RNA sequence: GGGCUUAAGUUAUCCGCCGAAGCUGUGGCAACCUGUGUGGUUGGGUAGGGGAGCGUCGUGUCAGUGGUGAAGCUGCCGGGU
RNA sequence: GUACCCCGGGAGGGGAGUGAAAGAGUUCCUGAAACCGGUCGCAUGCAAGCCGUCAGAGCCUGUGUGGUGAUGGCGUGCCUU
């Protein structure tokens, strides 16, 4: 029962070389280099899937800060005022408002202002 | 399989467009040295190409010229086109069989010598197809 | 008129006739579910108080079940030999918002 | 009427062979031997 | 369950009657035990004539290909080392026998259960003979149509007492013919019907019984 | 690092916020224990131990299947942890 | 086992014929990868790059999915030891 390796062996090679189908140089042509690069790509993508939450939250916070500073309020005071007012709209929707519906955002800024400690 | 139009060189080089082609296979010259002349000859009018290759100093100018002439002759026989209204639409060089040889070096060593070959393909079409 | 609504730990900006992707619910296609509103904008009129948002009902109709992208996880650390292969799909519920009634 | 294709062993009767040194998803590389030393290559006599 | 039962000796239409003694033809069908016995049977059929050459049996390879140090090449001790093209095989097959030392009680019980499985399925027939006179294959082919001619096993007696029946059924290719002293689990589990000859059943019952 | 004393420096105090794969929310998977209709706890990992599987070849049997096109190779569209 | 004709000194090719099939033409079954090229789409000559990953405009295509991808963040190979 002598078995030849090729039929079983080429499957993972085809898979890896398909996953490396935009890489530059040896990384898209040779199975060993493509395998190393796919190891790195998997590590990178797992890490960036977790870092995406923080990245998008940072972008939302920056946009909310910019839109609330045009109304004379800092981001920290705006967030504290929305917390005190009870309006639980998250930073994703707050940034969506700050871009698309700036009048609704300014009304929310007024709501946050009226709900500050003022002390 | 049981499908029509088995693949052919004409269908891949011309594909129902008027024109013709020629291939010189196993030319005992390296593919790079043939390409140095083929890059000059590609896209040119065929008669201008053969007259220029008559004067090109390179050794690969004599093979390629012949190929072009053969292509022109083919177009003058299967299509009725004249030589003066043909242009070299496509031109490329592929590698042929490379013979292995040994050159004896110093201190009992032998270095490897590769005798390379080339296949030269030239496809000619009427000049009216240059912009179409 | 549109609303900021919540549906399973996530918030969406919906309008009447909007096809929205929601964290999976246990409801059959063609059934009508309700989304809890966090804000309502009717044009220069923004509803934000709890007592007024309790009156507002956002009603949507369950379209079917969709799938997220296929995710390949390959956990790897060099000079150990350690690898771990995994996959994920993350099915969702597609939903069509049919009403925002104050 | 049992026929030959409905003969199967008792569950647990035929334990699968553990094939060593066939990748690191199993007992790969050192094949359960560790690194270096006597035990990496032969064995130790019991009288020793 | 050990009820001895009565089956109709046929010879085409009708004859006397024959006993299935119960101690065999009515016992538990033990699927794991029958599987073990059949696997042992199929292992004993293995010729096992598979051999390879180790690095010491390959031609040549006596001398070191080159020096241990200084050449810039990897260290090699022979040209027939297993990583060389044309070298020895490391753990390739060598001739062996696959016969297993199955206990006798297990083999007998497995044959008993295999017979009982189809004694309870009413696929066992007893005939006086299959042919009169010389050796036709046509006549006993007609006679074995107590069921469909498919995976049948004909149990006859001796190599001489049923010479005519044996030579008649020899070429049917859907009939496996056995002597009663050579009854085995594989051929019974393989069969869809058993047709005993009267004397074949007599020999089998006399050989092994209570 | 830019720049900073007009502190963006040290210090005391007060009020906010940012910030991790931590915790919470929501949607899947898995191991063990437990009353056996709640569920609870748990699931980073080298050497290493245990458990369960994918793919290749040969092979008994059964059911087949193949020039109206098998194997192998090569695309596209899908599927599973 | 390619008669005959065309270009060529030939090699080679183009027509044609034989054959079910010639891209089965004697380097002859199948014909993978490395490697070598022709063509088309996008990007690329102010830029510091383990060459990927996440975010993302634009263009092409739209076989409404796919190709490329300016630009921003994060990011020091594989194995052995
Ligand atoms: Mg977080
Ligand atoms: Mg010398
Ligand atoms: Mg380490
Ligand atoms: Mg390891
Ligand atoms: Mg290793
Ligand atoms: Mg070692
Ligand atoms: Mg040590
Ligand atoms: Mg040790
Ligand atoms: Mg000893
Ligand atoms: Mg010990
Ligand atoms: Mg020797
Ligand atoms: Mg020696
Ligand atoms: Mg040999
Ligand atoms: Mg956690
Ligand atoms: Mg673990
Ligand atoms: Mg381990
Ligand atoms: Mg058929
Ligand atoms: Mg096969
Ligand atoms: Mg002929
Ligand atoms: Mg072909
Ligand atoms: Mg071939
Ligand atoms: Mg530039
Ligand atoms: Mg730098």
């Amino acid at each position: 029962a002598r078995v030849k390796r090729s039929v079983n062996a080429k499957k993972k090679r085809r898979e890896v070389l398909d996953q490396a189908s935009g890489y530059r140089g040896q990384r898209s042509r040779l199975y060993r280099k493509a395998k190393e690069q796919t190891l790195h790509s998997a590590t990178y993508s797992f890490r960036d899937r977790r870092a995406k939450k923080g990245d998008f939250r940072s972008l939302w916070i920056q946009r909310i800060n910019a839109a609330s500073r045009a109304q004379g309020m800092t981001y920290n005071r705006f967030i504290n005022g929305l917390k005190n007012a009870g309006v639980e709209v998250d930073r994703k929707m707050l940034a969506e408002l700050a871009v698309s519906d700036i009048n609704a955002f300014n009304s929310l800024v007024e709501v946050a202002k009226a709900s500050q400690p003022q002390n | 399989m049981s499908k029509t139009e088995r693949p052919s060189r004409r269908a891949a080089l011309l594909g129902d467009r008027p024109g013709s082609y020629a291939i010189a296979r196993h030319v005992r010259m390296s593919a790079s040295k043939c390409r140095r002349v083929i890059n000059l000859v590609r896209g040119m009018d065929a008669v201008d190409a053969v007259t220029m290759l008559k004067f090109q100093p390179q050794a690969a100018a004599e093979p390629i010229r012949k190929v072009i002439a053969s292509a022109m002759a083919n177009a003058e026989q299967t299509e009725g086109l004249r030589a003066d209204d043909l242009y070299i639409s496509q031109a490329f060089v592929d590698e042929g069989i490379t013979m292995r040889r040994i050159r004896p070096r110093a201190k009992g060593s032998a270095s490897r010598i590769l005798k390379r070959s080339a296949h030269i393909t030239v496809v000619v079409e009427p000049k009216e197809a240059r912009q179409a | 008129m549109y609303a900021i609504v919540r549906s399973g730990g996530r918030q969406h900006k919906v309008a009447v006739g909007d096809v929205v992707e929601i964290d999976k619910v246990a409801d059959e296609a063609g059934s009508s579910i309700e989304l809890t509103p966090l804000l309502v904008v009717d044009g220069e009129s923004v509803t934000s108080d709890k007592d007024a948002l309790g009156k507002v009902k956002v009603t949507a109709e369950v379209l079917g079940e969709t799938k997220g992208p296929k995710i390949r996880i390959l956990k790897y650390k060099n000079k150990t030999g350690y690898k771990k292969r995994q996959g994920h799909r993350q099915k969702y519920t597609q939903v069509k918002v049919t009403g925002i009634e104050g | 009427a049992i026929e030959l294709h409905d003969l199967k062993p008792a569950p647990g009767a035929h334990k699968a062979k553990t094939r060593v040194g066939r990748g690191e998803g199993s007992k790969g590389k050192t094949a359960g031997r560790g690194t270096k030393g006597t035990g990496a290559r032969k064995n130790v006599p019991e009288f020793f | 369950e050990t009820k001895t039962i009565d089956v109709l000796d046929v010879k085409g239409k009708k004859a006397g009657s024959a006993e299935l003694p119960g101690d065999l033809f009515d016992v538990n069908t033990n699927i794991p035990l029958i599987h073990q016995v059949v696997v042992a049977q199929l292992a004993a059929a293995r010729q096992g004539t598979h051999a390879t050459k180790t690095r010491g049996q390959v031609s040549g390879g006596g001398k070191k290909p080159w020096r241990q140090k200084g050449t810039g090449r990897a260290r090699q001790g022979s040209t027939r080392a297993p990583q060389w093209v044309g070298g020895g095989t490391v753990h390739g097959p060598q001739p062996r026998s696959y016969a297993q030392r199955t206990p006798k009680k297990m083999v007998g019980a497995a044959l008993r259960g295999a017979l009982s499985d189809m004694a309870r399925d009413n696929r066992i027939f007893v005939v006086t003979s299959l042919v009169d006179g010389d050796k036709p294959s046509t006549k006993q082919a007609k006679a074995v149509l107590s069921g469909l001619a498919e995976l049948r096993k004909v149990l006859v007696v001796l190599d001489r007492s049923d010479e005519i029946d044996w030579l008649s059924v020899r070429n049917l290719s859907e009939v496996h013919v056995l002597a009663a002293d050579q009854l085995n689990t594989y051929d019974v589990v393989n069969a869809r019907t058993i047709v005993f000859s009267q004397a074949g059943l007599d020999a089998f019952v006399g050989a092994r019984s209570a």
